[PDB]
């Protein structure tokens, strides 16, 4: 038995002693503050466990306990949504009419005149409108009662207390040894089967036994208070057979492999449910079954205590070719002896997954009546875009940290990491050329369109009435997807999503999903997206590759991961660290995500969202102006920003006035960022000296000497303020626009 | 009166703003059933609006052509309910805060670990100075006359110039 | 030592990198470092990558003095080699000896060195820049 | 001045100009700046002491 | 509104005067750099040592006050 | 650009571009006389400030002219 | 009428910044401390900390109060 | 080339010589301090100006001073 549980007993005593000794974790900060830099260094080095201890075992134990604390915070955050739905919401009135009642689960206290924020959301309720989509998520689970929300909140509180106790227990009572964490094959098998496949299996079971009958009865017109309770549906084959006439046969067709008898509640019809404008829940349960079987099957791959299985060291070391030398040899030790490498991979995967979630949940609305809730769709898309962008920047940050700290040349000789590091100039040069080519083309077409329209030459533009740039490949892929049911998806009733072409889906006048037509403006903005992604990749990859050394500075690894410069020498070595590369790439991530969400908002308001009247008359929100106005920068400025800021600037005196307040405040914070971003430390230090003179004159000098913020801290403060102001301005603008139309 | 302004109790635009403010909430009130806490909250808002406008009329504020109260920071005695009396109140409170901070600074300087007394506050002594700073205009004057408030000037560090 | 370099010293086995000297090393200025090893082991190159240092005597060409001194710092703070020599090769095959000049390291005192750039007063007693106006000289 | 004296620094380019410090050691030799003064406030590099000449200290308190 | 915007204008004038006067008076030296006159009116920095010396010259004070002048004129 | 990003990033980028031009066929016969380097720190501050000011003037003048011209009052 | 006013105000801001810039240059490389011993100009450098600190107080007071009034009205 | 000067407030604690990445500084004998040595800059043409020596000086307002001046192919740190 090689895979075993080895655990130390009572390693660290639980005491409130180092709570009163701040900065105890590091050697330098524990000696007490002399200046007002020890405070910021205390805050910056709190989670840098690799610089506190040289033992990987203690670092891993700290990571595990911190994971438990994070999971406790997330459980409390789930419990807040369930409790606010139970006690502070209009979820019942929304259930009785989920097309005219606006969801709201957040009520303000009247003290200062802020009771105007309690708007008329419908159903005899006053509160702030909710764009989280938790109401549709609860309706997709069959939570028609307000008691089940309360008990879900109580269970979430219990689970959060459990995670707090587990975090204390695994650091102070039973902390696992280093050999426990390095069982990556066992961890991989257990995650792939028990977490993913068993979660899919249990959720498919809940779906089949609770959400399918309750949502079927809800779509049939039965009021929520006359629907059988989920425990009355769980153990009633007669009632389920009344709803789905396949439970008469019971579990026997499952074991006899006659799975075709279960096609009443396990379908592959595709498309959207016409009643709710969402995916069929039978398709969802079938999807979760397929995923559960696939994940449990995949969790049987890696070797554990028994002789069957794979070793991941042998898989990696067998993959090598002529052009790559030793191949993947030595990556197993890298990924089993370093946490920063695992962050660099997992953050990239999680950011890309969040972006995939954003692209998939708008064209395929998975919750009932979420497609006709336009604020929910816009908020979810923009949210997951921003989360994905932040995580994909953090992946490059931790790759740089690994390259500075945990890299070893003796371990990684002539493998893929060494070969990548030995030709980094070619990579950075060619990616530089690609960035310049994409930028010149994609942006100069916009500038050329601006010039032609300003010179009174619309016939010389890059438009559909002019020189055309038709995205022929995307149109071909759309035509392939539209013809998939029957030909390349023979057991399919409808298309995967209606964005690829097909039929307009309408739920009580509003458009749920209709085909999205691609023109030359779509070609132009997709090339803009590719260019912005490429420049962000250029900055982050240059930071990762040149983290150890460069032609300018041969010993950059000896200076650390983050450091301000190496003096004014060599003409100037400002922002040479990989940290400054992450700092510069975060701005370009912000630019890319802002352009992506602007494209989404304008295209969906212009060509998808709207109303339908008699004889299929489609009237969109903005009037189909994306095709001719998204070709010029002036068209963007006038028809998107100026035209859609009318809702956020006229929100004063109404229930949306908080959005205007946050609009102004986020503009203020964004402008406040440039103070740190443009200026430098020495001026502020001299001004602080001038203030310290007056303080010394009035016997007011603090013993902790006041200092200006450090150069790295000044850059970090400016970047954080810039991101907060930008995301706040876009947040308030989107929410105030899309709530009011 | 001053600057051509009229009293808010004698201004028609102020009363028009009153009527508009109560009519907006009355129009918001019509979609709620009576006895519900939303209805009670809205009528409480209406009563609060009426009380606020009546108070602004009664306090003697001057409204302009827009029907909004205009504060006279001149220093006239009949407008001392404006700036001057909150000026005295804030000056007293700000001097209180400054003197409490200065007294705790002196105490923390006179100890053995001045740095640790500023990130970790000696709460009993801090409360002592904090409550004893209520007579700051007298204590500060006594320290100024005694020569303990100000450093001579040749003892504070200065840049070379 | 003197201004002599053995051109036939074996080089560390390196797979070739995109960090080496460019065209202005056979045109303007080139640097080399020679050291003595006791065993065959792997060291990190200052121009990225990893190279195996040969057991015995080694020779390595770089483009600037900073790279040679960074490699010497690596050969000191890590596995102990303290007899490295840094040269400067001109395009006309002329070599000039730079590091360990007087034979000993600069941090250790050596009798026979002359102080260059020493100033006989504190830094706060420099002349004002008005007194050097229209003269070409400076207050250093 | 002696060891343990409290002195005021008269060097204009020093961080502790017109500030009080404590004499630590007076070296008896050819040193140009023999007196060692230790201060309670660190400078920008964080260094507490410095070497000073006998004419750069104004003296405040005898040992 | 004229009162409020006149106070804003006074704010802009005083802050631009602050930056310019501080640069002019600390052009000859400060605690962070007592020998600033030896390095001239315009120089990049004094290195990352003793905390960091970004934007320490009087030329950088001009460069900082240019933004504030543009702000108050706007 | 010039106000927020500082020399080091651009100097390394210039060095990669120098390798690119020196190590490509056909185009390496064209040789520069002055070695390309990044802009100096004070030069970068000046260039970014001049950009800020020129953009400031050239975005306020059309507004203050066209808004008055577009209303005649 | 609009263009001439904006013209001359921006030019006024430019000249105002340049005057202080050249005063800083004069302090850097034209000011003689021995010629100006106890002068009306050297005393400006003697109490420069008071001047910068009081400009700091005026600017902070004005900014705090006019931004607070504007945000209150908002 | 930059110009490096060492003033008589040197204590001979050798940190500037160790911090130098371009072999500019070296220790010469002296009699003005307890250590009997003062720093010197005999190879200021190899100075790059990174001011690592000025970060390593412990004396109040550093004794070794680097003034940025003319730029050459060595002081710019150009490999091309
Ligand atoms: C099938 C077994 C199993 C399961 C379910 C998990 C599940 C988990 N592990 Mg884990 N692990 C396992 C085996 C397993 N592990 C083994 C064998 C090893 C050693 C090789 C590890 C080593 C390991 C490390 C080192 C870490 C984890 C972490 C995690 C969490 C990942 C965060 C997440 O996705 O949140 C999803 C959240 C939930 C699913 C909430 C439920 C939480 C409980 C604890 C899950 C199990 C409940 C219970 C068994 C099911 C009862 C069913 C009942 C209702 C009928 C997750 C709770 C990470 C973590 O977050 O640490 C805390 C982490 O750092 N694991
Ligand atoms: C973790 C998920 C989960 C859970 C807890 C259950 C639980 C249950 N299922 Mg079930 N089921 C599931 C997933 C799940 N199912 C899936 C994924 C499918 C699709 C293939 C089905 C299809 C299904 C049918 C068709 C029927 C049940 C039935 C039942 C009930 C009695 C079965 C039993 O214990 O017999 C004893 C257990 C064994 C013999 C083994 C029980 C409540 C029956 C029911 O409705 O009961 C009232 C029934 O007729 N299930
Ligand atoms: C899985 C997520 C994850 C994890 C575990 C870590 C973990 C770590 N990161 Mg990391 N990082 C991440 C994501 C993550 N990061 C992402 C997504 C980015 C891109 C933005 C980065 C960018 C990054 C950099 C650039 C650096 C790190 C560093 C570190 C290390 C020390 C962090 C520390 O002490 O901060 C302590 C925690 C804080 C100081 C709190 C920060 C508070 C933020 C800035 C403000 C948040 C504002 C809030 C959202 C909204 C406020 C609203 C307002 C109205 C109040 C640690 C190993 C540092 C290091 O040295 O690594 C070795 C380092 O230099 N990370
Ligand atoms: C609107 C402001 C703006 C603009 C135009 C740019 C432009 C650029 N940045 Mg950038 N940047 C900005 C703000 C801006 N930045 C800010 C605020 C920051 C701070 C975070 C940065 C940080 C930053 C970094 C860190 C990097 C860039 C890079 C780039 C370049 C991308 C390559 C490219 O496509 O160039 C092509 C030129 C354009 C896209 C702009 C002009 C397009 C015109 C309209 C068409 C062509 C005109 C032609 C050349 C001249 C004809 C007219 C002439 C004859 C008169 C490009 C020069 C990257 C780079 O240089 O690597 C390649 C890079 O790594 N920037
Ligand atoms: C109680 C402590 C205290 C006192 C008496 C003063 C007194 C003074 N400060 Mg000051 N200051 C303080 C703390 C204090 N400061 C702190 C903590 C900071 C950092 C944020 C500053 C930052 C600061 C600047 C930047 C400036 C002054 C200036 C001034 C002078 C003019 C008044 C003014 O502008 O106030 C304004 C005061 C502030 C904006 C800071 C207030 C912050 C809090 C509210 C005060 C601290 C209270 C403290 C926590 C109480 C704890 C003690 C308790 C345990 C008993 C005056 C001598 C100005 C000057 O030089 O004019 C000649 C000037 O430009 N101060
Ligand atoms: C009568 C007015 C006047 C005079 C005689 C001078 C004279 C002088 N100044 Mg000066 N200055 C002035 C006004 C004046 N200035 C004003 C108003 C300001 C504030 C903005 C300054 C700010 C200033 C600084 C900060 C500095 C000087 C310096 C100098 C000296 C050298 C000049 C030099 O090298 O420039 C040579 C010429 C140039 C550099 C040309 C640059 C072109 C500028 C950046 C504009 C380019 C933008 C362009 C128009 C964009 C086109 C837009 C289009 C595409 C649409 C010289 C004695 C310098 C000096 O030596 O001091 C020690 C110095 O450091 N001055
Ligand atoms: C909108 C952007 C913005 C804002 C708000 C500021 C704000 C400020 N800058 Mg500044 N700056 C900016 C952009 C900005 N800058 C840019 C882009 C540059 C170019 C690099 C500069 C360059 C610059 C220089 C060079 C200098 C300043 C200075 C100042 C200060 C002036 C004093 C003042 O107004 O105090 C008012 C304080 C504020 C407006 C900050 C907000 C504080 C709170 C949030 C206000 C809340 C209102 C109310 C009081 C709340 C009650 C508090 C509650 C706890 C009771 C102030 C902190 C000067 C300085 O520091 O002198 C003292 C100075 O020398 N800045
Ligand atoms: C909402 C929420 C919650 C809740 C949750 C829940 C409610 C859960 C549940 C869960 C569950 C309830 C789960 C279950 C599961 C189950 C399973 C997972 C089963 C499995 C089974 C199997 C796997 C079988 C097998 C077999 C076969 C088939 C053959 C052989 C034999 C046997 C029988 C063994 C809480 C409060 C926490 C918090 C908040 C949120
Ligand atoms: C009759 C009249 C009156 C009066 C008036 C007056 C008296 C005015 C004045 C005014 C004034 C009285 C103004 C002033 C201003 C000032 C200024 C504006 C200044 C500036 C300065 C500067 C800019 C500086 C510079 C420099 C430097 C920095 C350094 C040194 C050198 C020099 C000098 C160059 C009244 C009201 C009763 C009313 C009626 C009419
Ligand atoms: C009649 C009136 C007015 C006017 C006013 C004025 C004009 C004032 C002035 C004022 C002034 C012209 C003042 C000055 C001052 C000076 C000084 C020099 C002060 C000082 C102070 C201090 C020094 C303080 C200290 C302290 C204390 C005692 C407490 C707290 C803490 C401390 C330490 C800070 C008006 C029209 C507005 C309105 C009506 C009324
Ligand atoms: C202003 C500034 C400083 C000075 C900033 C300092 C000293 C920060 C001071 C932190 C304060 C004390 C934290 C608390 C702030 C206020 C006391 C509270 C305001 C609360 C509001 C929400 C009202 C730098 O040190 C700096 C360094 C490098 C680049 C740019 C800059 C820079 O722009
Ligand atoms: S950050 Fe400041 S000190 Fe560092 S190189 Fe840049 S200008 Fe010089
Ligand atoms: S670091 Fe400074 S004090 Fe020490 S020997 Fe070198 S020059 Fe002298
Ligand atoms: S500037 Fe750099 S290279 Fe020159 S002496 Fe100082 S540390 Fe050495």
């Amino acid at each position: 038995s090689k895979v075993r549980v080895i655990v130390d007993k009572d390693p660290v005593a639980t005491s409130f002693e180092k709570w009163a000794q701040p900065g105890h974790f590091s050697r330098t900060l524990a000696k007490g503050p002399k200046t007002t830099t020890w405070i910021w260094n205390l805050h910056a080095d709190a989670h840098d466990f690799d610089s506190q201890t040289s033992s990987l075992e203690d670092i891993s134990r700290k990571i595990f306990s911190a994971h438990f604390g994070q999971l406790a915070i997330i459980f409390l955050w789930v419990s807040q949504a369930y409790f606010h739905g139970a006690r502070f919401s209009n979820y019942s009135a929304w259930l009785l009419n989920p097309t005219s009642i606006k969801p709201s689960a957040q009520v303000v206290w009247p003290v200062v005149g802020q009771e105007i924020l309690n708007g008329d959301v419908g159903g005899g309720f006053s509160g702030v409108q909710i764009t989280s989509g938790v109401f549709q998520m609860w309706r997709a689970s069959g939570i028609t009662n307000e008691t089940e929300l309360y008990w879900t909140a109580m269970g979430g509180l219990m689970m959060s207390a459990l995670m707090v106790f587990a975090g204390w227990f695994h650091y102070h009572k039973a902390a696992p040894k280093l050999e426990w964490f390095q069982n990556v094959e066992s961890m991989m098998n257990h995650h792939l089967a028990g977490l993913l496949g068993l979660g899919c299996l249990s959720w498919s079971g809940h779906q089949i036994h609770i959400s399918l009958p309750i949502n079927k009865l809800l779509d049939a017109g039965v009021a929520p208070q006359e629907i059988p309770l989920p425990h009355e549906l769980l153990f009633n084959q007669d009632l389920m057979a009344q709803l789905y006439p396949s439970f008469k046969k019971g579990l026997l067709p499952f074991f006899t492999l006659n799975w075709g008898e279960y096609s009443d509640f396990l379908t592959f019809k595709g498309g959207l449910n016409p009643i709710t404008g969402s995916l069929w829940l039978s398709d969802t349960a079938h999807h979760h079954l397929a995923l559960a079987v696939l994940f449990i099957f995949a969790g049987h791959m890696y070797r554990t205590n028994w002789g069957i299985g794979h070793s991941m060291k042998e898989i990696l070391e067998a993959h090598k070719g002529p052009l790559t030398g030793e191949g993947h040899k030595g990556l197993y030790e890298i990924l089993t002896t370093s946490w920063h490498a695992q962050l660099a991979i997992n953050l990239a995967m999680m950011g890309s997954l969040s972006i995939i979630v954003a692209h998939h949940m708008y064209a395929m609305p998975p919750y009932p009546y979420i497609a006709v809730d336009y604020p929910t769709q816009l908020s979810l898309f923009t949210h997951h875009m921003w989360i994905g962008g932040f995580c994909v920047c953090g992946a490059a940050a931790h790759g740089a940290i690994f390259m500075v700290r945990d890299y070893s040349p003796v371990q990684s000789y002539n493998n893929l990491l060494d070969r990548v590091l030995r030709h980094r100039d070619a990579i950075i040069s060619h990616l530089n050329w690609v960035c310049i080519f994409l930028g010149t083309h994609s942006f100069g077409l916009y500038i050329h369109n601006d010039t032609m329209r300003a010179l009174g030459r619309p016939q010389d533009m890059f438009s559909d009435k002019a020189i055309q740039l038709q995205p022929i490949f995307a149109k071909w892929v759309q035509s392939l997807h539209t013809l998939a049911p029957g030909n390349t998806a023979p057991n399919s009733l409808a298309t995967a999503s209606y964005a690829f072409g097909g039929d307009v889906v309408a739920v009580n006048g509003k458009i749920a999903m209709m085909p999205i037509q691609l023109g030359t403006a779509d070609f132009l903005v997709h090339h803009i997206h590719a260019f912005t992604i490429h420049v962000t990749v250029l900055i982050l990859l240059k930071g990762v590759l040149f983290a150890r050394s460069s032609r300018l500075i041969p010993d950059k690894a000896n200076l650390g991961f983050r450091f301000p410069c190496d003096g004014p020498g060599r003409g100037g070595t400002c922002q040479v660290s990989a940290w400054d590369h992450i700092f510069l790439g975060l701005f370009w991530m912000y630019n890319c995500i802002s352009v992506v969400i602007f494209h989404f908002s304008w295209k969906m308001q212009s060509d998808v969202w709207g109303t339908i009247s008699e004889k299929g008359k489609i009237t969109h929100i903005t009037g189909g102006n994306f095709a001719n106005s998204a070709l010029t920068i002036n068209g963007w400025l006038r028809d998107f920003l100026w035209s859609q800021a009318s809702q956020v600037i006229q929100s004063y005196g109404s229930a949306l006035s908080a959005y205007g307040i946050i609009f102004l405040g986020a503009h203020f914070i964004w402008a406040f960022s440039l103070m740190f971003l443009f200026s430098g430390r020495g001026y502020w230090q001299e001004l602080i000296e001038s203030v310290v003179w007056a303080h010394n004159k009035l016997k007011l000098a603090p013993a902790i000497q006041p200092r200006a913020l450090s150069i790295t801290q000044g850059r970090a403060v400016g970047l954080a303020h810039y991101l907060l102001g930008g995301i706040g301005t876009t947040w308030s603008f989107f929410l105030a626009r899309i709530i009011s139309v | 009166d001053v600057s051509g302004l009229t009293p808010c109790k004698d201004s028609a635009v102020f009363k028009k703003r009153l009527d508009g403010s109560v009519k907006k909430l009355q129009a918001r009130l019509a979609n709620y059933t009576e006895g519900t806490p939303a209805y009670l909250a809205l009528e409480q808002q209406i009563d609060q609006t009426k009380a606020r406008f009546a108070k602004y009329g009664d306090k003697g504020l001057l409204c302009g052509a827009d029907g909004l109260p205009h504060l006279i920071a001149d220093g006239r005695p009949d407008h001392a309910g404006e700036f001057v009396i909150p000026a005295f109140g804030f000056l007293y409170i700000a001097g209180w805060i400054g003197w409490a901070g200065r007294s705790y600074l002196q105490f923390s300087k006179k100890t053995d670990k001045p740095n640790e007394n500023e990130i970790i506050i000696n709460v009993p002594v801090a409360l002592g100075m904090m409550s004893g700073a209520f007579l700051w205009p007298l204590a500060a004057w006594k320290e100024l006359i005694n020569g303990q408030l100000l450093v001579p000037g040749d003892e504070v560090t200065v840049s070379p110039r | 030592t003197s201004d002599v370099l053995n051109l036939q010293i074996p080089t560390p086995t390196f797979g070739g990198s995109t960090g080496g000297w460019l065209r202005a090393a056979e045109i303007e200025e080139k640097y080399a470092i020679t050291w003595t090893s006791k065993k065959e082991q792997i060291f990190e190159m200052p121009t990225s990558g990893a190279a195996i240092m040969q057991k015995g005597e080694n020779l390595l060409y770089l483009a600037k003095k900073e790279q040679c001194l960074a490699l010497s710092t690596q050969l000191r703070t890590l596995f102990k080699i303290s007899d490295y020599k840094i040269y400067r090769i001109f395009p006309n095959s002329e070599v000039q000896y730079l590091h360990p000049k007087d034979g000993v390291f600069p941090e250790k005192l050596n009798e026979g060195r002359i102080g260059v750039g020493n100033v006989g007063y504190s830094i706060g007693k420099n002349p004002n820049p008005v007194n050097v106006k229209f003269t070409g000289k400076n207050t250093f | 001045i002696e060891r343990g004296s409290k002195v005021r620094v008269l060097r204009p380019e020093s961080y502790w100009f017109q500030e009080c410090g404590s004499v630590a050691t007076i070296a008896k030799g050819g040193d140009r700046y023999p007196v060692v003064v230790r201060f309670e406030k660190v400078n920008y590099p964080g260094v507490a002491p410095n070497n000073f000449a006998l004419d750069e200290l104004g003296e405040v308190e005898a040992p | 509104g004229d009162f409020l915007v006149h106070h804003a204008i006074a704010l802009g004038l005083h802050t631009t005067t602050l930056i310019l006067v501080k640069g002019a008076l600390d052009a000859r030296g400060s605690k962070l750099m007592p020998d600033k006159k030896d390095f001239g009116y315009s120089f990049p920095c004094d290195g990352p040592g003793r905390g960091g010396t970004c934007d320490i010259s009087a030329w950088d004070a001009f460069y900082l006050a240019m933004f504030w002048m543009l702000n108050t004129i706007s | 650009m010039f106000l927020i990003s500082w020399r080091g990033y651009w100097q390394e980028l210039i060095e990669t571009l120098v390798w690119a031009h020196e190590r490509t066929p056909i185009a390496n016969l064209v040789k520069w006389r002055d070695k390309p380097v990044a802009l100096s720190i004070v030069q970068a501050r000046l260039v970014g400030l001049a950009h800020f000011t020129v953009g400031f003037i050239f975005t306020f003048a059309p507004f203050v002219i066209a808004s008055t011209t577009g209303k005649f009052a | 009428q609009a263009a001439l006013y904006t013209h001359h105000q921006y030019i006024a801001g430019f000249l105002m910044v340049g005057a202080f810039a050249h005063g800083a240059i004069f302090f850097v490389r034209d000011y003689d401390p021995e010629v100006n011993k106890d002068n009306v100009l050297a005393r400006m450098l003697q109490h420069k900390e008071a001047i910068i600190s009081h400009l700091s107080w005026v600017s902070l007071f004005l900014g705090f109060h006019t931004l607070g009034l504007y945000i209150h009205n908002d | 080339s930059h110009s490096v000067r060492v003033y008589d407030t040197c204590i001979g604690c050798t940190q500037c010589v160790r911090a130098c990445p371009c072999d500019v500084l070296e220790m010469v004998p002296w009699d003005g301090c307890k250590a009997g040595q003062i720093a010197s800059a005999p190879r200021a043409e190899d100075c790059i100006g990174c001011k690592r020596c000025e970060t390593a000086c412990p004396t109040d307002f550093l004794s070794v001073r680097v003034y940025l001046g003319s730029e050459t192919t060595r002081s710019l740190g150009l490999t091309y």
